């Protein structure tokens, strides 16, 4: 897994893959792994597929009943505490590795969440299989504030080191851009491995399976 | 695994027998013990196993169908009903702080209309179990050592239109192989029988 | 129908005599409480007056901190409200752990006004008698300012919030100093110097006797300092000079 | 009626009658007094005997609750026991847990709300006991009275018991500020032996306790030859 | 306080528990409902008090399991309610619960005496412990097991039960039996039986020309069976028919009603 | 009287009648005498006599350490319940500390265990009051405790039926007994509890139990064969 | 492995207005087998069809609690349970149990009448959703099948030409697999119809 | 800890103490709603104790998802313990079934809440009713449940003071044919015929469920409403 987060001027932009796999085979090439928590916070996955999903799906809806309450704008930082409380109290077992971005009335935050439960908030992360990769393309090119364009390429150019490098990693990159007014997730942001070579489509006429029994049931 | 269950079933009986040998590690305690528990008197099951869990399982399935007999005012249950109720027993059991019973089963029963709105099952039942708590209905099932034996014996022997006398002579040949083949002495095998009259005990084929 | 008015049962009017009794022990103790919220501070007099003088006259309080943002102030049965202080400094600290940031006042005076509505309900508890006045300062939404608030909660649980309040006995002519005070100019566009007479003259006008600055007390949070703490005394004359005025 | 037989039922005014008859619990019992002698409290107490066979040291109502601090009750003896062991718990969980002392107004706020805590609940009956909470912490002297209620108060000098109107007047007539601990408990107790009659009981003497600088900080009874004889 | 402890569970000095006989008298002005169980089939028929015009129809998926008073509790288990209306959704849902935890257990349909006892267990416990007040609620369980067919029976406010061949509860119920007693014989047909069900619900509520504003019915018979998969289940039977609880719309209750009110004026021309 | 029946209900006065009710199932029990002396504590228990011939014994002086006993009156069904609890918590401290528990602690743990069944609703008091003999490195001591909760320290007492007359004979010797030996400690405590008796009975082995704990001297309990040598020759005289 | 001890490989393809669902027929202990003419299919309603494979104590056990909580969500909301509505329902099953877990692996297969979307989803053990928009696959031979899968699927088929390439994906997998076999059992369903094939295999 | 019940029968056979509490789920505020062929409104009455309650701060349409809204009347803070536990049993469904939750389930799920506490043990019931609308996958939705327990399917309805009067007047002003605007045109005026003053924007609440969405109307858009009616 290759997320990565990115402060820019005004918000941050989360990227991901798409690439889920089970034991050396690749199981799905278009899976999603940028979630979502709040009008204003999204939240970047790595590990397993089953931890991940069931430690976002509770806290978004602990935020959002969390909301009805105060009737204002949730907090990045109370989204944080309720994931790093979450994955502490297991100790390493919920296998979820997190990138947690959002926009409040103080500002861009993001912020990593270890699968033991540590938290580290810095200007850009990386999580998953090929954090190392991104994070090498991060430290050769970041600078302080820049544009929506320029933090949107950067981190698209961050994933592509873990597409092509990372075999846990690839075909397609997800970008989430989010400000302090809207959020806008792209997901066919960069496709750099297209189909090379279309399918042959072996014709089989129907019928040419032998079958002992049939019965139809009209509805 | 060191004694055998076989059981088959055909149009009008389901054949049962189970090898009465009781040890200890490689001494015969016993040649005779009954294998076969009677639980209603159109039901039986022929478990395997060491003697420890056997008993006790057996004891705890008997006793909620007579309980179940009480307090439904003596209507007898399918054997489905039953055979449904023993896998619950098993796959709780390897759940479960004192572990799982270490008997393998073969559930064997006959269906009678119980009234006159009933429209249910005619035919005979048989149902093999694991001690797990897998449940498969099957025509022939078999446990033990010489199961791989006479299962493949009953590929080439068993028929569905098989009468009481040629599935007599059939699990003779049954009994037969497993005293050829297999080094655990097998000699007694406690042959019984389900039909529309209820069990018997058929003394014959041994 | 043998009872009606021992525990918490509907009467047949379908009232609660249990809180209507409650409301009572508030004017029991024969004190008063005025607060009132400027364009950029709150603030929250009350009456802090020691009949004998034999007592250490800086122990007995009625001003009490909550969480360093929020003070609130117990205008009832006097034991009473330093149970409820209890209380909310252990759901403004358990907040703190489970949710990292620190409590807004309008959910801290819901949460303590669910606290309330549970001894009304449940036969064997006793409800509190004291009205809690919690007074801090929020952060503001779409402009990052912050926002003066005023919550008080009553012994029967209704929260909501205020431009200004009184509580205590002859807290009717302390409401109606304040609304005819209102119909001339408007709360919200007013000083700290401004609102502190207005504070102080409503607490004149209920007690007919233009106390003395060491008999109140007064606590109030500002948008510079958002920190609760209470005034000194010298700034308590510099006020009541002004009233005379 | 029944609007007085519990804790959890208010008046037709708001009131508790169970906690304001706990009040007349202490107003039946002995006499209790305490000052604040700028560098520390002196407390004393007057136990009535109720037989000549009794110990000397028996039905002592003074307690050290820590070295510095000690709970003196005024109204049920049993009852009190019950509030000493209890602030006795809260001064070693400042010991064990923050590694403080505990100080002296917030030894008497755990007293407080002990005693409130009997007040709101249908299956307990408030304390007939008032606790007078003499410590001497790093804020200082304090000096605290708990009264069945749960409300406690900083005072300078207190009177509890029967005769605590005329005892009260007695110590208006003392400093506070220029007063030490040396004079007062030749003072304090002049007071019990004139604001109590001998015409009621044939066995009254005093127990007074004090903590201060002179006894390094720490919560003690007198030596016996302090208090004046009569 | 244990002053004003009610004393729900405990005997009068005559040997009767007060709040039982009050909770009998709480469905004594409940809606009416009848049932009756002919040789095919046995049929619910109840009354529902005036519909105003802002009600609505919540607007479900297969109107077959919800009505206004009867209420399926299994697929071969139907119910009918009179009492509390709030106070019997509490064993509606125990009810439910424990039919279908029968099926997981036996995977067998539940004896419809199986789960009447079952639920007056419930209602007895309530009488006896916990110093609280019992169900005022009475139900009528209708179905068809293999055991003895269809049945039909009562449930009293104090865990008592006992089957019937037609019965009546709500309001005028010791009235209705006495209508269903002048005619109930054995051989009777589903349609002698739903117009034997309308003609005595009109007889109660004094009501000529039945209204369908304010009449439900439910049948419980059985259809014979479509969703059997043999091909998945190569050693498991399926039986022909299948018994399903259903109830009646406005379409289908019309071509009934209007053979009620003529066998009551079939009934009136030989009056005087 | 609709302020007597709970225990948690405070009177218009301010008074617990609960707790003074119990009081008097302790002046309805047998007497019993408790000296101290310097180094030793002599209890000195009124046991029933037979009736013409026939011997009702029941047990009322209780051991709860080699150091301490106690003798009750009362409720003898909570005065056992006691023995229970006094017995249990010596044993708890021998375990820990190797040495007898002190008498300042343990009159100090009677009065709590009386404390707790007079706060809550469903909770009685003991209708029981005792004696506490001891000896510890403080010398003797002897307690008596109350259903309320008390806990006084005496030189002597008496406690039971008619035993305010007891309590007078004491009330003149209790000065001499910081200077009597053993023999003559007795022989105090028989004869305040000879003055506790009917019109027409006077003390044997038959109706006495005298019970001393001492300084090189564990409790003993002197019954019937060991006590005849401080009761054959015994007269109560005018 | 505990996964492997039963045999048997499900397989799920996804076409234009229509998809197919495949099992096996066999049942075993490691190398024996135990039954011939058991398939590993379920049905629920006329829109979902699923598939357990695994542990065959198992794969009856979860089957008795979904069905149990199938036929509970039908008298509770009077209406049938839908696809999205199923498949996140036994995700949060196999999810309570994640220290006791199931060794089932369910293969979903579900459609909406009215629309006519297909919806695929196959968990893991421990409740990993997954929908591709292609195919699913889970079983002994499932390293096998995103083999044949992949390399002759394409979006837009007809129900009747989705069936032979489903087909024969799954036979030439269990020609390679020595605890798959004996024959397929298939269902392809429309938006109209559901068709149950039994397809002719290797006795092997 | 009083375990015993408080709510009991009586010789007449009526739960005398449930008769109390609709009596005082009756002295509330005029709480009201209507339906539509394209949505379904709720109107609420913000009745202030004074000029200095802070008429922006205290509110009675209550949001509880993306799709259902509430409003109470009755006792206040008796509400609160319904709407926290409508709003949680409706976050315990998403992560259940992945689906907002239809309006008929959350409705069964609140009613089993009223009759917990009238066959409890210690407690007394609750003195407020509810007005539960919003949308699902066959429809638009107007419930309105009673503090016995008792749960119904309203079209158009009303609750609280002055309300017998105000449900005949929707009577005579419903048609089955009914758009959005029009029903908000005819709830507010509704309100205005048993309205004491003279109702303004902070003065009423309302919120209109509108095709997946609740959305409580700001203090500008039913300022666009006030000066049309
Ligand atoms: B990352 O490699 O893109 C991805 C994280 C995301 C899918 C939650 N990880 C996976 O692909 C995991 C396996 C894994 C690989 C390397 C480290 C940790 C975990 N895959 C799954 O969890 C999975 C399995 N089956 C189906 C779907 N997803």
């Amino acid at each position: 897994t290759t997320i990565v987060g990115v402060v820019y001027r005004d918000g941050v932009v989360l990227g991901a893959d798409t690439r889920a796999t089970e034991g050396s085979i690749v199981a799905d090439k278009r899976c999603r792994k940028i979630h979502y928590m709040a009008p204003n916070i999204m939240c970047c996955g790595a590990g397993t597929s089953a931890d991940t999903e069931a430690v976002t799906n509770m806290v978004s809806s602990h935020l959002a009943l969390h909301r009805l309450e105060t009737g204002k704008q949730s907090r990045v930082l109370e989204a944080l505490t309720l994931l790093k409380r979450h994955l502490y109290r297991y100790q390493g077992h919920v296998s979820a590795a997190l990138v947690l971005g959002g926009v409040d009335v103080e500002g861009p935050f993001l912020a990593t969440i270890a699968p033991h439960g540590s938290t580290d908030r810095l200007p850009f992360v990386t999580m998953g299989s090929g954090s190392i990769a991104a994070m090498a393309q991060l430290e050769a090119a970041y600078k302080d504030n820049m544009t929506c364009e320029e933090a949107k390429e950067l981190v698209a150019s961050a994933i592509r080191k873990g597409i092509f490098n990372d075999p846990y990693s690839g075909t397609q990159v997800d970008v989430c851009v989010i400000t302090k007014d809207k959020t806008e997730l792209t997901i066919g942001y960069d496709k750099p491995n297209e189909r090379m070579y279309p399918r042959q489509e072996v014709l089989l006429p129907p019928g040419t399976t032998p079958v002992l029994k049939e019965e139809i049931r009209q509805l | 695994m060191a004694e055998t269950a076989i059981a088959f079933r055909c149009k009008d009986y389901v054949m049962v027998a189970a090898a009465g040998l009781n040890a200890f590690y490689y001494i015969k305690i016993t040649d005779a013990e009954d294998k076969i528990t009677q639980l209603d008197t159109h039901q039986l099951v022929a478990c395997t196993g060491e003697n420890g869990p056997r008993v006790n399982f057996t004891e705890y399935i008997k006793c909620n169908l007579a309980l179940n007999r009480m307090r439904q005012h003596g209507r007898h249950s399918s054997c489905e009903s039953t055979a449904n109720f023993m896998r619950n027993c098993l796959a709780s059991a390897i759940r479960s702080r004192e572990g799982a019973y270490q008997v393998n089963c073969l559930f064997a029963g006959y269906d009678t209309p119980v009234s006159e709105d009933d429209d249910g099952v005619v035919g005979p039942q048989l149902f093999y179990m694991d001690y797990l708590g897998t449940l498969q209905a099957v025509p022939y099932g078999c446990h033990g050592y010489g199961a791989c034996f006479v299962t493949a014996l009953l590929d080439r022997l068993w028929r569905p239109d098989l009468s009481q006398q040629e599935g007599l002579e059939l699990m003779q040949k049954c009994c037969d192989e497993v005293k050829r083949r297999v080094i655990i002495s097998n000699s007694y095998f406690f042959v019984k029988a389900v039909t529309k009259n209820g069990v018997e005990v058929i003394t014959a084929v041994h | 129908a043998g009872f009606d008015k021992y525990i918490t049962v509907f009467s047949p009017e379908g009232s609660l005599y249990q809180v209507e009794y409650a409301f009572k022990a508030v004017t029991y103790p024969g004190l008063l409480t005025v607060a009132i919220r400027c364009k950029d501070a709150v603030l929250v007099v009350t009456q802090h007056l020691i009949p004998d003088r034999l007592m250490r006259p800086d122990s007995v309080t009625a001003l009490y901190e909550v969480t360093p943002n929020i003070g609130c102030c117990m205008t009832g049965r006097a034991p009473d409200g330093r149970a409820l202080v209890q209380r909310a400094r252990e759901e403004a600290s358990d907040y703190q752990y489970r949710y990292g940031v620190e409590i807004p006042i309008a959910v801290l005076a819901k949460r303590m006004g669910d606290k309330a509505q549970v001894r009304t309900q449940q036969a064997g508890l006793r409800p509190m008698g004291v009205v809690s006045t919690f007074i801090g300062m929020d952060q503001s939404d779409q402009d990052g300012s912050l926002k003066p608030q005023i919550y008080t909660v009553d012994p029967a649980g209704w929260t909501g919030g205020h431009i200004a309040c009184a509580a205590g006995k002859k807290q009717v002519e302390a409401m109606a100093f304040l609304e005819k005070r209102q119909k001339s100019t408007e709360l919200d566009a007013l000083t700290q110097k401004e609102a502190a007479m207005i504070a102080l003259a409503a607490l004149q006008s209920a007690i007919g006797t233009a106390v003395k600055a060491k008999e109140v007390e007064v606590g109030r949070c500002t948008a510079a300092n958002p920190a609760f703490q209470r005034v000194p005394n010298s700034e308590v004359e510099e006020w009541l000079t002004a009233v005379a005025e | 009626s029944g609007h007085d037989q519990s804790t959890d039922v208010f008046s037709a005014e708001g009131r508790v009658f169970q906690v304001e008859y706990a009040g007349k619990a202490v107003d039946n019992s002995s006499t209790a007094v305490a000052a604040c002698c700028k560098d520390g409290v002196v407390v004393a107490v007057e136990k009535v005997h109720t037989s000549r066979m009794l110990e000397k040291g028996s039905n002592n109502r003074i307690h050290a609750v820590d070295r510095q601090a000690g709970i003196c009750i005024c109204g049920l003896l049993p009852d009190g026991r019950a509030i000493v062991s209890r602030a006795r718990q809260e001064a070693e969980n400042s010991r064990d847990i923050f590694a403080t002392p505990i100080r002296g107004s917030v030894l008497a706020n755990r007293v407080g709300e002990f005693m409130h805590a009997y007040t709101t609940h249908f299956a307990y009956r408030p304390f007939g006991c008032s606790a007078i909470i003499a410590s001497y912490a790093d804020d200082g002297p304090q000096l605290f009275v708990s009264d069945p209620s749960g409300t406690v108060a900083g005072y300078y000098g207190v009177a509890l018991g029967k005769a605590k109107t005329v005892a009260k007047s007695e110590l208006e007539k003392l400093d506070f500020s220029s007063l030490t601990c040396d004079e007062a408990v030749g003072k304090l107790a002049s007071i019990l032996h004139e604001v109590h009659d001998k015409q009621k009981d044939k066995l009254y003497e005093v127990e007074v306790a004090w903590v201060c600088d002179k006894s390094d900080r720490k919560f003690v009874h007198v030596p016996a030859d302090m208090v004046p004889a009569e | 306080s244990h002053r004003y402890d009610s004393r729900t569970t405990t005997f009068s000095p005559e040997g009767r528990l007060y709040q039982v006989e009050y909770a009998v008298e709480a469905i004594q002005q409940a809606g009416t409902v009848i049932g009756v169980c002919t040789k095919d089939g046995v049929v619910l028929a109840g009354e529902k008090m005036v519909p105003h015009p802002l009600f609505d129809s919540e607007s479900m998926q297969d109107k077959n399991t919800s009505g206004e008073k009867m209420y399926k509790i299994a697929e071969h288990i139907g119910c009918s309610v009179a009492g509390v209306t709030s106070d019997a959704y509490a064993l509606l849902n125990y009810a439910r619960l424990s039919a279908l935890r029968h099926q997981y257990t036996f995977q067998e349909p539940m004896a419809i005496e199986d789960l009447c006892r079952i639920l007056c267990d419930e209602k007895q416990l309530y009488t006896q412990y916990g110093g609280v007040r019992p169900y005022g609620v009475s139900f009528l369980l209708v179905g068809w097991d293999r055991y003895y067919g269809y049945q039909l029976y009562s449930t009293e406010p104090s865990g008592d039960y006992s089957a019937w061949s037609a019965y009546a509860i709500g309001q005028n119920d010791q009235v209705a039996h006495a209508l269903l007693k002048k005619d109930w014989h054995e051989s009777m047909t589903l349609e002698d039986g739903m117009l034997l069900a309308l003609r005595v619900l009109g007889k109660t509520m004094d009501t000529a020309k039945i209204d369908l504003d304010r009449v439900e019915v439910a049948v419980m018979r059985k259809v014979p069976a479509s969703n059997i998969d043999q091909l998945l289940d190569p050693f498991k039977h399926h039986p022909k028919t299948t018994p399903r609880f259903q109830i009646l719309t406005r379409s289908e209750l019309k071509p009934h009603a209007e053979r009620a009110d003529q066998a009551r004026e079939a009934e009136e021309k030989a009056e005087a | 009287n609709e302020y007597d029946s709970d225990i948690t209900t405070w009177s218009p006065t301010g008074r617990l009648f609960q707790i003074e009710y119990a009081n008097e199932a302790v002046n309805n029990g047998s007497a019993t005498v408790g000296v101290k002396g310097k180094n030793f504590v002599v209890l000195a228990a009124l046991k029933r006599s037979p009736v013409a011939e026939l011997s009702s014994y029941q047990e009322k002086v209780f051991e709860i350490d080699e150091h301490v006993g106690m003798s009750i009156s009362g409720l003898v069904a909570d005065g056992r319940v006691l023995a229970r609890y006094l017995r249990t918590e010596c044993m708890n401290y021998r375990y820990m500390y190797s040495n007898g528990m002190p008498m300042n602690q343990m009159a100090d743990m009677i009065g709590e265990k009386h404390q707790r069944h007079i706060q809550c609703s469903g909770k009685r008091p003991f209708g029981v009051g005792l004696l506490l003999a001891g000896y510890d490195r403080q010398g003797p001591h002897l307690y008596q405790t109350v259903p309320s909760g008390d806990v006084y320290d005496y030189k002597a007492t008496a406690m039971g039926v008619r035993s305010q007359a007891s309590r007078t004979y004491l009330e003149r010797h209790f000065e001499h007994f910081s200077d009597c030996t053993l023999d003559e400690l007795v022989t105090h405590a028989l004869k305040a509890l000879a003055s506790a008796t009917s019109e027409g009975i006077e003390l044997n082995v038959k109706n006495t139990t005298i019970a001393i704990v001492g300084k090189d001297t564990p409790f003993t309990i002197f019954e019937e064969e060991s006590a005849r040598k401080y009761l054959d020759g015994f007269k109560m005289r005018p | 492995s505990i996964m492997a001890y039963s045999g048997g490989s499900v397989m799920a393809m996804a076409g234009k207005e229509c998809f197919v669902i495949i099992s096996d027929n066999r049942l075993g202990e490691q190398l024996k087998t135990i039954s011939t003419e058991v398939p590993k299919l379920h049905v629920v309603n006329d829109s979902i069809v699923y598939g357990l494979t695994g542990l065959r104590t198992d794969q009856q056990t979860f089957a008795n609690k979904v069905q149990f909580r199938t036929e509970m969500y039908k008298l509770r909301e009077e209406r049938d349970i839908t696809g999205k509505a199923f498949a996140a329902m036994i995700t949060s099953m196999l999810y309570e149990a994640r220290f006791g877990p199931w060794f089932v692996e369910p293969v979903i297969g579900s459609i909406d009448k009215s629309t006519g979307e297909v919806y695929l989803c196959a968990t893991d053990l421990i409740g990993a959703p997954c929908e591709p928009e292609d195919y699913v696959c889970a079983g002994t031979a499932a390293e096998s099948l995103h083999g044949m899968c992949e390399a002759l699927w394409r979006p837009g088929m007809s129900p009747e030409e989705l069936f032979e390439i489903a087909a024969q994906a799954m036979l030439s997998a269990c020609d390679r697999d020595s605890l798959s076999g004996y024959g397929a059992v298939a269902m392809i369903v429309t938006k109209d119809k559901v068709t149950t094939r039994l397809i002719k295999g290797r006795k092997d | 800890e009083a375990f015993y019940g408080l709510t009991t029968f009586s010789p007449s056979g009526k739960l005398i103490q449930i008769e109390y509490a609709t009596t005082a789920a009756g002295k509330g505020t005029t709480a009201l709603g209507v339906k539509a062929t394209d949505g379904v409104v709720i109107a609420a009455k913000k009745k202030a104790p004074s000029t200095l309650v802070d008429a922006s701060s205290i509110q009675k349409v209550f949001v509880l998802d993306e799709h259902v809204g509430c409003t109470y009347s009755g006792m206040g803070p008796d509400c609160r313990v319904l709407i926290d536990s409508a709003r949680k049993n409706c976050q315990q469904y998403k992560l259940m079934y992945n689906e907002p939750i239809p309006i008929s389930q959350l409705v069964r799920k609140i009613s089993a809440i009223y009759q917990e506490f009238t066959q409890s043990g210690g407690v007394r019931p609750f003195g407020c009713s509810l007005l539960v609308a919003g949308v699902d996958a066959n429809g638009y939705h107007l419930y309105q449940v009673d503090p016995s327990g008792t749960f119904w399917a309203w079209k158009a309805t009303a609750i609280g003071t002055g309300s017998p009067d105000a449900k005949a007047f929707l009577e005579k002003r419903y048609t089955v044919d009914m758009e959005l605007e029009d029903a908000v045109h005819t709830a507010l005026l509704t309100l205005k015929e048993g309205f004491d003053g003279q109702m303004t924007s902070e003065n009423t609440q309302v919120g209109r469920v509108v095709e997946n969405r609740f959305e409580i109307l700001s203090v500008d858009q039913l300022r666009d409403y006030l000066d049309q009616i």
